[PDB]
RNA sequence: CUCUAACUAUAAAAAUCUCUCUUCUC
């Protein structure tokens, strides 16, 4: 084999402040919670594709530091109450992972899907912007 | 008017034996020569900067490259 | 930190931006020409021109 | 060398051996080498031109502009407003003495120095105002090579003018000083200063 | 008068329908007057499909596809240009706009 | 003569909080001087400036007076500052004016001394202010203790 | 009288108005 030290990407992407969070395959001991929100300035870009790329580069450096070589992608959208759709920058995130040395495998979308339960904060007529 | 710049004399206009000493000394050592450049070291008002420039080309002190009106350029005689 | 890169543009991909003063094109790195990136640039160009870029990781979107 | 008989004789120096084109009869385009790859083919030094004045139809087409010799562009930039537009001879003389100064300082046949200043001073990155009203903010963008050389020229001339403005150090001197500082990487040049400032602000609104 | 034969509802003999909620404006909306879509798409943007493929173990991959049934209100949908205002003689054509790409 | 930055070194550190007086605006914002750290110039982009809507630019810029400042990025190789007026809160403003007064008083006393002696004020900070700021953490508190303790 | 596939993302504020109203026949 290639003796790859498998990790998990566990991408957390939303309409605001996408997250990057690598850990063990189970998800026991977390590595580098640092998100894209830890690297951008004006709050324009908490969920920017560039914020995702910066977070991905930092966590790739961290993974090389620790020894993780293969990583498993678990992207996420909030689901439940909010839009069921991935954060905009998360795609760049994964791409920034791919270009940055680390091997990848077993991409998954753990974006929750509910059975039409509870309610979405909003009111009857909906968001009245 | 309010001259907030506060420009001092910024140069002297009447030449002297000692600034003559400097002119004769650092006529070389300045591989670029032009009226503004020679003025810029406190030593000449500028009206007689041309006069000193004429004084320079007397005994093979500095060689010319350009001597145009409003703008003349020398380099130290090698 | 200057991993400077150079990319020859192959095609003009119209023009973006609300002003219409910035045009997006498809530029391929001279190093390993097999890959390309879509990038938006301010100022007239044509294919055959080469552009120096600091960054080599931006696929900028349709600017509005 | 190559002595030629005439009845209406022309000076010997311009009659010597000069199938060896020099701009001001003394500055060849030979061995003036193009540095930047993204800026090659956007500098016209290729054609050996005889003086920094040519009444060419150099604005009719979209991209015939790149066929204009770099010296001509620098001169035309040197023309300032209505007053310097109507006075091309003055600008040509000023740029001639500018190359003279460049030749005086650290030799380095001046044309290479000026083209190196050109390539150094060009901001490859810029900020575009994209946000509509509410989030009125600039965003990152890169810069066309023609746009590169254009702002390089513009920063050079604006620095020369601002430094020269109501200042004893004459415009030819200011321009040559800026060109020397820009052929190197010293922030003393106003042109390179603005180049780095735009690079920084672009690096902010990335 | 009457804007539409179906009153823009498409209930026509159901008495009532359990409401759904818009993805964007998030309004209670009758499930039939609830213009909605299958935003089918591959998990990755079409641009990087190359790079990721050689950035991964397990060659000859499948590249999964993420799905979503998005419920759009009337207002948000007409706002985001995903539904186009039409002439009445043009409105009635219920046929989908003929397979966007081919 | 005012020189010899109140704190230790020339270049501000990372995420250090300072105070800037507006000096000149071209289009991008307040590329101005600092009055707490070194007087080195630093950019202030307009989006890094306003919490409210940008209605009155001229009423807001207020040239000739100090204002809060947070440093985000520093040029430590040629000399420039990325500085902002958006990453501040009121309780942060409190310590901002505290530090403003703390630096102003020491600058006043040592400027008086350097003016009276004609001794280069950088030598004053070298010989006096910096050892006191090393012993006691700040030269102002050291002067206060000097009043009681010789 | 033989075809069933691709795809994206703005919503910043705008408040108001007292006028004259006029006529068609071989
Ligand atoms: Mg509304
Ligand atoms: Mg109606
Ligand atoms: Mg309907
Ligand atoms: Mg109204
Ligand atoms: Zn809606």
């Amino acid at each position: 084999d290639n003796s790859q030290v498998f990790g998990v990407a566990r991408i957390f992407a939303s309409f605001n402040d996408t997250f990057v969070h690598v850990t063990d395959l189970s998800g026991r001991e977390t590595i580098a919670r640092v998100t894209g929100g830890m690297k951008v300035k004006a709050d324009r870009d908490e969920s920017s594709p560039y914020a995702a790329m910066l977070a991905a580069q930092d966590v790739a450096a961290k993974c090389k530091e620790v020894g993780i070589t293969a990583v498993h992608i678990k992207i996420r959208a909030t689901g439940g109450t909010r839009s069921k759709t991935p954060g905009p920058g998360g795609q760049a995130a994964l791409r920034a992972l791919a270009r940055s040395g680390l091997r990848i495998g077993r991409i998954e979308d753990v974006t929750p899907v509910p059975s039409d339960s509870t309610r979405k904060k909003g009111g009857r007529r909906g968001r009245r912007l | 008017s309010k001259k907030s710049h506060k420009d001092k004399a910024k140069h002297a206009v009447v030449l002297d034996q000692d600034k003559f000493d400097r002119i004769m000394k650092e006529a070389p050592t300045y591989r670029y020569v032009s009226v503004s450049v020679l003025v810029d070291r406190f030593k000449l008002g500028g009206s007689l900067a041309r006069v000193a420039l004429r004084h320079l080309e007397n005994e093979g002190i500095i060689k010319p490259v350009s001597k145009h009106s409003k703008q003349a350029i020398y380099t130290r005689a090698t | 930190k200057t991993p400077v890169t150079l990319a020859k543009v192959i095609k003009v991909l119209g023009r973006t931006g609300s002003r219409g003063g910035v045009t997006q094109v498809r530029v391929e790195f001279l190093e390993d020409t097999t890959r390309t990136i879509v990038r938006n640039v301010k100022g007239p160009v044509r294919e055959g021109d080469i552009l120096v870029l600091m960054e080599s990781e931006r696929e900028a979107r349709r600017l509005r | 060398f190559v002595p030629v008989e005439l009845a209406t004789t022309i000076p010997v120096e311009i009659q010597q051996a000069q199938q060896e084109i020099k701009l001001f009869n003394k500055w060849s385009f030979e061995d003036v080498e193009v540095k930047d790859a993204s800026l090659v083919d956007y500098i016209q030094i290729s054609k050996p031109i005889y003086v920094a004045h040519t009444a060419g139809r150099y604005a009719n087409k979209r991209f015939r502009k790149a066929q204009c010799p770099i010296v001509e562009r620098l001169t035309n930039s040197l023309m300032m407003n209505g007053r310097n537009n109507g006075k091309k001879l003055k600008a040509v003389r000023i740029v001639k003495h500018t190359l003279e100064i460049i030749n005086v300082l650290t030799d380095q046949n001046p044309l290479q120095v000026v083209v190196d200043a050109i390539i150094n001073s060009g901001p490859r990155e810029d900020t575009t105002r994209v946000g509509g009203g509410g989030a009125a903010r600039r965003q990152a963008v890169d810069v066309s090579p023609l746009r590169r050389v254009n702002q390089s020229i513009a920063l050079l001339t604006i620095g020369a003018r601002e430094a020269a403005f109501r200042n004893i150090k004459t415009i030819a001197e200011t321009l040559a000083e800026e060109l020397i500082n820009a052929a190197k990487g010293s922030s003393t040049s106003y042109a390179i200063k603005k180049k780095d400032e735009l690079e920084r602000v672009a690096k902010s609104n990335r | 008068p009457k804007k539409r034969a179906s009153n823009g509802r498409n209930k026509k003999g159901r008495g009532h329908v359990k409401p759904v909620r818009c993805v964007n404006c998030s309004r209670s909306v009758p499930k039939d007057k609830a213009i909605k879509r299958m935003a089918i798409r591959n998990i990755v943007e079409a641009a990087a499909i190359r790079d990721l493929s050689e950035a991964s173990v397990y060659a000859e991959y499948a590249l999964p596809k993420t799905y979503n049934k998005l419920h759009y209100c009337i207002s948000c949908a007409i706002h985001a240009r995903i539904v186009r205002v039409r002439s009445r003689t043009d409105r009635r054509i219920r046929a989908p706009p003929q397979r966007p790409r081919f | 003569t005012s020189h010899c930055r109140f704190y230790e070194n020339k270049y501000p550190e990372i995420d250090d909080i300072v105070m800037v007086n507006v000096q000149q605006i071209a289009e991008m914002g307040a590329y101005v001087k600092l009055l707490e750290y070194d007087n080195i110039e630093g950019m202030i982009l307009l989006s890094e400036l306003s919490r409210r809507r940008i209605r009155s630019i001229q009423k807001l810029i207020r040239v000739g007076k100090n204002d809060v400042a947070v440093v985000l990025r520093v040029d430590k190789e040629k000399g420039y500052i990325d500085l902002s007026k958006r990453r501040v809160s009121s309780e942060d403003i409190i310590k901002c004016e505290e530090k403003y007064q703390k630096s102003k008083t020491v600058h006043s006393i040592l400027r008086y001394c350097a003016e009276k002696f004609q001794i280069p004020l950088e030598e004053l900070y070298k010989t006096i202010a910096w050892p006191l700021s090393r012993k006691f953490g700040h030269a102002y508190e050291a002067f206060k203790l000097s009043i009681i303790d010789e």
